[PDB]
RNA sequence: UACCUGGUUGAUCCUGCCAGUAGCAUAUGCUUGUCUCAAAGAUUAAGCCAUGCAUGUCUAAGUACGCACGGCCGGUACAGUGAAACUGCGAAUGGCUCAUUAAAUCAGUUAUGGUUCCUUUGGUCGCUACUUGGAUAACUGUGGUAAUUC
RNA sequence: GACGACCCAUUCGAACGUCUGCCCUAUCAACUUUCGAUGGUAGUCGCCGUGCCUACCAUGGUGACCACGGGUGACGGGGAAUCAGGGUUCGAUUCCGGAGAGGGAGCCUGAGAAACGGCUACCACAUCCAAGGAAGGCAGCAGGCGCGCAAAUUACCCACUC
RNA sequence: CCUUUAACGAGGAUCCAUUGGAGGGCAAGUCUGGUCGCAGCAGCCGCGGUAAUUCCAGCUCCAAUAGCGUAUAUUAAAGUU
């Protein structure tokens, strides 16, 4: 559920294991999929991907750069 | 706020449209070779400088003769590139423009200049005396190797006159080694 | 990094006309768990104080402007200057000392006023907070550049302003120091400014009055004489109304500002009741949690600063959840039987001496079962009166010799406990209780847990006084024997010490008498009260145990201050000793309003 | 907002003749108010320091200026950035030299020393003719002097060769068909030649021919008009090239053949 | 707040005062403000009141005119030192003015004199 | 450099679009040795604001009895340095932002023969008198209010 | 020589006016008017021209060549990005013009202001209090809260341009 | 700060280059180990059901390189205004 807007949209979360680092009720910051308005790929209906999860990085949280601050 | 600033500043290459074509990036390669350059941008600045002087070649080329514009600035052309060993006085005119190569441009470097006027071993060799301050143009240092050499500066380039290569004291090398006779071979 | 959190204090919060989109998405509240609570009803929408995320999603749809974010007070590692050592309390970023006027800080007892203020001088340098390798001079003058801070320190780097200093502690000084009376202040620094301060602190009676003769009180004048006359150009003032005259504090206040002027810096800390709005001109006002870590805010105006230190408790920026209004026991309610068994255990008005000191004495109705209150100027004997009732001097021409059994507590603090105060804790033990008289008293500030275990050497004087009135009433004793028990204490946890003695000792019907310089603690313990007349230095009279009202009048007329008690928070302050009010007030004598 | 009279001159939007950098700093220096355009003028200030590099920074000025050196058309002005303008006679006594604006042929000013018995008379352009209370007739030149009783036959357009101690004008060149003409605005500025034609559109900007010394002709309007000579001689000393403005074709030969790249 | 004359109330008002008037002074050449002052009628509603003397009795109050006047200052108007010392026309102006007899702790004593101005 | 390439079919030829491709400017991720330039709270909220600072000014030439300092003894217009205070001038330029506003603003083009203009520059200055009047500030002294550049 | 001063000119402007030039919308086709809308006569007022405003009189003016109404994440331009040739999109932003200091309104002083680093009042906020009263305007420079995907130090100095 | 200069300062196991790919479009492996229509990849076509040139990793190779990837607005490609 979005800050500015208050309005509910579903993500996705990119690469192997990632859905074990998003912790409940945190916040994310998601971007866009690639196609500027549509469903990207074989998934019904998602039109959007997470990037952070807790002002750190998927990337740096998979490669093992970082560490959740928790 | 106002401020006394310049802000005038501008891009000096352009991007190859087609990013992986075989023709072009093996042509590239063999001109990175036989000159000795660091990354693709230093063959696309040349072919930048040298698209832009066929631009205003051709502009003029479709003027009419005769015109005031077209012969003062195509007398200040073929003037500007002559004085730069990259078209013969023999030909003087500007459909002899159109007919120049990048691999002119690339040949008044003052790297290739050290290397086929004799001080180094190889174009690389160049590449890394230039850049160690080993050499001078006229009562003057140079430390760019992408330097262009008018023509008449040509039989100026010589071993700079603070360098071991030519009446200069001894680097940090042979003077810690000269010492090891001294203070390791004497008493140590 | 900052714990915010949504609030609902609202003109009318209409839980019977918006239909209550305030609950209906809260995005906790749909994951199972209440954040909000309310329903068609009559009142406040309730909020949990740590179940909304801080997502404003609370805020962003209520149709009237009800709901707010607040920040919630956590420990940031941002701006960390020093730690006062690895692992221990944290401490943020100093306030910059604004010259030609007094700063002037305040805060609750034990976040970071000494360290601060040990760092402003130059006798603590910064380590930037690192465990190891502290840094030296050049990464300093680095950390600070682009701020004042960056000049500030060279000029006290090459002295051209080098700093002096106040102690915290009274008791410490005339051990380590040697002088004999008069010769020492002599030939400390002056004779001209030597004079003037020596007159108007009233302190000309030590050119023969000793170091050794002097009191705490006296001491603390000194000390404040001392340094007020030492020739440097920053000066701060750690806890400059540490047991003093009610007129004194003003007095002391004067002192210090008279050197305002000449292009001087200076910081003051205090724990202030009406004193330091005429001792300091900005206030930096001090938020954190106790001995763990400390934040201090930027300047603000005296009324300013002093109202958002208790007109309510928040920043104009942020907030903290500490310091609310109660600086007066509103709850006026007081209950326990009356017994017909009384005994009355009068004395003789004796007279004695020890050198100097003529301080009479009438007789007086004390009775066992209800706290009888004392007053008096500084130096007018006090002290040495349950002094010699504890088995000394002049118990043999008349002196009613103890007829239960004594608890002393003494208020030069220095328990020999070295080691820690575990072993103290052993000639009593705990075991006896585990009960509200314990807890509520011993706890509030953060828990029992600081004070048992520690070495009494590198204590807090407040939780060491907390441990001596825990060992006073923990003591085989009835008659307990008190003086300044509210000294080196904030102002809610002399309350809570006050309050909880009060109502521990009255559940028994039992004797104390208690020994005051302040008010509230004062005003919240008695039904009669005996009080000392006369100036020092020649004669005093304690007078017999009279009612509160004509008691403490004739202290005040004697002192010549009056009161104002403003109904809002209850807040006391002093009329200016000339006033509209200082004039029904000194022809009518009430000093005291709304009983 | 703007509810009154500007004082500050931005460096790029100041006059392109007065040939100042760029990068020194954001301002320009202004010229105060006084008898000459402001588009026109040539501040003292600008004079000094970026001509004749007497001085080197604005405080130079005002301390080369008030020790009462310098001399505009006589009188000894003090401030710096008073603005001096076309026909006006810069005295610097301590030194014993003497200056002329005058436009090179390029469009601006430049130095162009004179002899000291020459810089006691300069020319005015009249621009209006009235007749004063009681019936005196005046004149209007075109640095905002008025000449009380002047011969009635000089009219508007003509040049005057006053003096610098009393005014009273001494000679008159009058515009016709034939005389020396040096004109003073637009693309034509600072070219010379005869007058040659004038056509007139009544009411509006009445046009002017001219005729180099090299059979090169171009038109101006009248108001740019500065009539500087009796005919092919003229009055007032000139500058090197004479107004010719040769083309950039030849301007080229004469640098290459002078190889004027040292001295 | 002060009194002013003319605003007949005991009451006290809020005016808009400006320059030339009393119990205000203008911060900028052109200003106004609007403030307090009390009605010229006089009441026990006051804490102080400014008498000026115009007619002594006989017994003298015992501290405020048994004392001396000062010397003041003088006059440095020509013609108002001519109207003071009778003057003729043609009486010398100078000699006359007030020699301000100066002495303390430091130099050698003086005297000083205005700069007589028309 | 005036350019295309993958994808509907068992295969083919088309229409046709989705995807790739190159630049640009805002955000963000990973990474970072040297050296010259240098944008930076516009986007949302023209939302709210603790503290400090951003506008003052004296010459030979308006008014000097502050003894405040002062010298060769004197003010006999009156020396000389000069705080303060009256007087004059400036504060309407500069800086910041882009809410408003669609024949409005703005641009080029023209007109004031339909007006005003501190200042600068040049004109103009002849239909008790050897010099008039009273009254204020700084300064001295007494004050009021919790509080103010009262 | 300094200063002041009447009027004329000049200078720096300012003000009003002429011709041509604008993004999207017809699910905006008729609009405008004694609550002046177009014009005439005489005045009021104003620095001057003028329905600018008053009194009497006439019934006019604008529109398919898009009037009038609506929308603009619209301040205009010099310009910026891409660009065979034609074009498309951007221009809050250092130069020029305009407009505004929380929203609306009224005025003093001055050559110049409908000025907010000026004053007066209402609206919304907010500070001090002895509950009588007083005080305020960072879309200047730093700094802080808030907002958000989104933006730097509460440093130094008049030496340079002015 | 840059520039000008004395004195120290290089053997490569550091005085250590990264970011994204390797079926096609589109430069580069029909290597080896693991998983088994799961986990995952993939802008598009499509990969994975026990023998994966496409997933997870080692090795090797490719492109630009003190920089490279992603989201978004926009321009050329678009003779698809
Ligand atoms: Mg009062
Ligand atoms: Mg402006
Ligand atoms: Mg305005
Ligand atoms: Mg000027
Ligand atoms: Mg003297
Ligand atoms: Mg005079
Ligand atoms: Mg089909
Ligand atoms: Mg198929
Ligand atoms: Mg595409
Ligand atoms: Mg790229
Ligand atoms: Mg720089
Ligand atoms: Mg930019
Ligand atoms: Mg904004
Ligand atoms: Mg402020
Ligand atoms: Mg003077
Ligand atoms: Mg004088
Ligand atoms: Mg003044
Ligand atoms: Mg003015
Ligand atoms: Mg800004
Ligand atoms: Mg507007
Ligand atoms: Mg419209
Ligand atoms: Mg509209
Ligand atoms: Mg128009
Ligand atoms: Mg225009
Ligand atoms: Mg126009
Ligand atoms: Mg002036
Ligand atoms: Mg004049
Ligand atoms: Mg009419
Ligand atoms: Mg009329
Ligand atoms: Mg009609
Ligand atoms: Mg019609
Ligand atoms: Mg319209
Ligand atoms: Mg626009
Ligand atoms: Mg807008
Ligand atoms: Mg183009
Ligand atoms: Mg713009
Ligand atoms: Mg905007
Ligand atoms: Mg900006
Ligand atoms: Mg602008
Ligand atoms: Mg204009
Ligand atoms: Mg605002
Ligand atoms: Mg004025
Ligand atoms: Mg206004
Ligand atoms: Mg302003
Ligand atoms: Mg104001
Ligand atoms: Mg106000
Ligand atoms: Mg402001
Ligand atoms: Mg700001
Ligand atoms: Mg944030
Ligand atoms: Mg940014
Ligand atoms: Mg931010
Ligand atoms: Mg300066
Ligand atoms: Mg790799
Ligand atoms: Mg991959
Ligand atoms: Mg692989
Ligand atoms: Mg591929
Ligand atoms: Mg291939
Ligand atoms: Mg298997
Ligand atoms: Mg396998
Ligand atoms: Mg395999
Ligand atoms: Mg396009």
């Amino acid at each position: 559920q979005l800050i500015k807007n208050g309005k509910k949209i579903t993500a996705f979360v990119p690469n192997d294991g990632c859905l074990n680092f998003i912790e409940e009720n945190d916040e994310v910051l998601v971007a866009g999929f690639g196609r500027k308005g549509h469903a990207v790929g074989d998934i019904p209906g998602v039109r959007f991907k997470v990037v952070k999860v807790a002002n750190v990085s998927l990337l740096a949280l998979y490669k093992g750069k970082k560490e959740r601050p928790r | 706020m106002p401020v006394a600033r310049s802000w005038v500043c501008r891009k000096t290459y352009v991007t190859p449209r087609r990013p992986f074509e075989k023709s072009r990036l093996d042509q590239e390669l063999k001109l990175i070779g036989e000159y000795g350059l660091r990354n693709k941008r230093e063959v696309w600045r040349v072919k930048f400088t040298l698209a832009k002087i066929r631009k205003a070649a051709r502009e003029l080329l479709t003027l009419d003769e005769k015109d005031p514009r077209r012969l003062f600035e195509g007398n200040a052309l073929l003037r500007r590139l002559v004085r730069i060993g990259v078209l013969d006085e023999g030909k003087m005119k500007l459909d002899y423009i159109l007919g120049l190569k990048i691999e002119d441009f690339l040949e008044r470097r003052l790297q290739t200049q050290v290397f086929k006027l004799g001080l180094a071993k190889s174009i690389h060799h160049a590449r890394v005396l230039i850049r160690q301050r080993h050499i001078r143009v006229r009562k003057q240092v140079v430390n760019i190797p992408s330097f262009i050499v008018r023509l008449d500066s040509q039989k100026h380039i010589d071993f700079s006159l603070r360098s071991p290569y030519g009446g200069g004291r001894p680097g940090r090398v042979k003077r810690k080694n000269a010492k090891k006779g001294q203070g390791g071979a004497g008493a140590g | 990094k900052l714990t915010r959190i949504a609030i609902v204090n609202h003109d009318k919060c209409k839980p019977k006309k918006c239909r209550q989109e305030c609950k209906k998405s809260c995005p906790v509240v749909r994951m199972g768990k209440l954040c909000i609570e309310v329903t068609p009803q009559s009142k406040i929408a309730w909020i949990s104080e740590t179940l909304c995320i801080g997502c404003g999603i609370c805020i962003k749809k209520c149709p009237f402007g009800a709901l707010s974010i607040v920040n919630l007070p956590s420990n940031l590692e941002k701006e960390t200057t020093h730690r006062y050592c690895a692992n221990a309390f944290k401490l943020h970023r100093l306030p910059i000392p604004r010259p030609g006027e007094v700063l002037g800080l305040v805060g609750t007892n034990g976040i970071g006023k000494s360290t601060a203020l040990k760092i402003l001088a130059g006798k603590q340098k910064p380590n930037l907070g690192k465990y190891d390798d502290p840094p030296d001079w050049q990464e300093i003058l680095t950390y600070f550049r682009g701020s004042e801070l960056q000049n500030y320190f060279t000029k006290i780097l090459e002295d051209d302003l080098k700093a002096i200093i106040k102690p915290q502690y009274v008791d410490q000084i005339p051990k380590a120091a040697k002088g004999t009376v008069g010769s020492i202040l002599d030939r400390k620094d002056e004779t001209k400014t030597q004079a003037i301060v020596c007159q108007q602190l009233d302190l000309t009676h030590l050119k023969e009055r000793n170091v050794e003769d002097l009191s705490g009180g006296e001491l603390q004048r000194f000390a404040c004489a001392v340094v007020c006359i030492q020739k440097a150009d920053i000066f701060m003032f750690d806890e400059p109304s540490s047991y003093l005259d009610v007129k004194q504090r003003l007095k002391a206040a004067i002192t210090i500002r008279s050197l305002i002027n000449p292009d001087r810096y200076i910081i003051v800390v205090e724990h202030d009741l009406s004193v330091l709005d005429y001792l300091s001109d900005f206030i930096c006002c001090l938020y954190g949690v106790p001995s763990a870590y400390g934040v201090v805010t930027m300047p603000f105006s005296v009324r300013e600063g002093i109202n958002i230190f208790l007109d309510g408790y928040v920043p104009t920026e942020n907030l903290r959840f500490r310091d609310a209004s109660l600086v007066f026991k509103v709850a006026e309610t007081a209950n326990e039987e009356e017994v017909k068994k009384m005994c009355m255990y009068k004395y003789p008005g004796m007279k004695k001496k020890m050198g100097e000191f003529e301080l009479a004495i009438v007789a007086g109705e004390f009775t066992d079962s209800e706290i009888m209150v004392m007053l008096g100027e500084n130096g007018t004997g006090k002290t040495t009166f349950i002094r010699m009732l504890a088995g000394r001097l002049k118990p043999d021409e008349g002196g009613e010799v103890p007829v239960l059994n004594v608890s002393y507590k003494p208020q030069k603090i220095s328990p020999k406990s070295t080691g820690s105060v575990r072993q103290l804790l052993h000639e009593k033990i705990r075991d006896a209780y585990t009960h509200p008289q314990f807890v509520t008293d011993v706890m509030k500030p953060l828990q029992i847990e600081n004070i048992i275990d520690q070495e009494v050497q590198t204590l807090s004087g407040g939780e060491l006084q907390r441990v001596a009135l825990a060992l006073c009433l923990g003591k085989p004793a009835d008659v307990y024997l008190i003086d300044e028990p509210s000294a080196y204490l904030d102002s809610e946890q002399r309350l809570m010490a006050a309050r909880v003695v009060k109502r521990f000792i009255l559940h028994a019907k039992k004797t104390a008498f208690v020994v005051e310089h302040d008010f509230i603690m004062a005003t919240y313990l008695a039904d009669r009260v005996i009080v000392f007349d006369g100036i020092p230095s020649k004669n005093t009279v304690a007078n017999s145990p009279q009612t509160l009202l004509a008691g403490m009048n004739k202290f005040l007329s004697q002192l010549e201050i009056t009161f104002r008690r403003d109904p809002n928070n209850y807040r006391p302050r002093i009329n200016k000793l000339n006033s509209i009010k200082d004039v029904e007030q000194k022809k009518s004598g009430n000093y005291f309003f709304l009983d | 907002m703007a509810r009154g009279p500007k004082k500050h001159l931005k460096r790029v939007a100041a006059p392109k003749h007065w040939m100042l950098d760029k990068l020194t700093s954001v301002f320009a220096p202004r010229p105060s108010t006084g008898p000459h355009k402001l588009r026109e003028c040539l501040p003292l200030i600008i004079f000094l320091r970026n001509k004749l590099k007497y001085a080197l920074t604005g405080d130079e000025v005002k301390k080369i200026c008030m020790q009462r050196f310098i001399k505009i058309d006589g009188k000894v002005r003090a401030d710096i950035t008073y603005p001096a303008g076309f026909m006006d006679v810069i005295s610097i006594d301590k030194t014993g030299e003497n200056f002329r604006l005058i436009y090179d042929t390029k469009g601006r000013f430049a130095v162009h020393r004179i002899t000291p018995e020459e810089a006691k008379y300069k020319l005015c352009k009249v621009r209006k003719i009235f007749v004063g209370t009681k019936g005196i007739p005046h004149l209007v030149t075109h640095d905002a002097r008025t000449i009380r009783y002047p011969d009635p036959l000089i009219k508007m357009n003509d040049t005057i060769q006053i003096d610098l101690e009393t005014g009273k004008i001494t000679d008159f060149i009058k515009f016709d068909t034939g005389n020396l003409c040096m004109v003073t605005g637009g693309a034509n500025l600072g070219r010379i030649g005869v007058i040659t034609n004038r056509e007139r559109h009544p009411g509006s900007f009445d046009v002017v021919h001219v005729k180099d010394a090299n059979g090169n002709s171009f038109a101006t309007r009248l108001s740019n008009i500065f009539v500087i000579g009796k005919g092919n001689k003229p009055w007032i000393s000139l500058p090197r090239g004479k107004g010719i403005r040769l083309t950039i074709a030849e301007e080229r030969d004469k640098r290459l053949a002078a190889k004027q790249s040292s001295g | 707040f002060p009194m002013k004359q003319g605003v007949l109330t005991h009451g006290r008002v809020r005016l808009l005062l400006s320059k030339g008037h009393s119990c205000y002074r203008p911060r900028r050449t052109g200003e106004r403000k609007r403030k307090s002052v009390r009605g010229c009628i006089v009441d026990a509603n006051l804490s102080v009141l400014n008498l000026v003397i115009v007619k002594k009795g006989e017994k003298d109050i015992p501290g405020l005119t048994d004392t001396t006047v000062t010397r003041r200052l003088g006059p440095k108007r020509a013609s108002r030192i001519r109207k003071l010392f009778n003057l003729s026309k043609e009486d010398d102006v100078r000699q006359y003015v007030v020699r301000k007899p100066l002495n303390k702790e430091g130099k050698k004593p003086r005297t000083k004199a205005p700069k007589i101005q028309r």
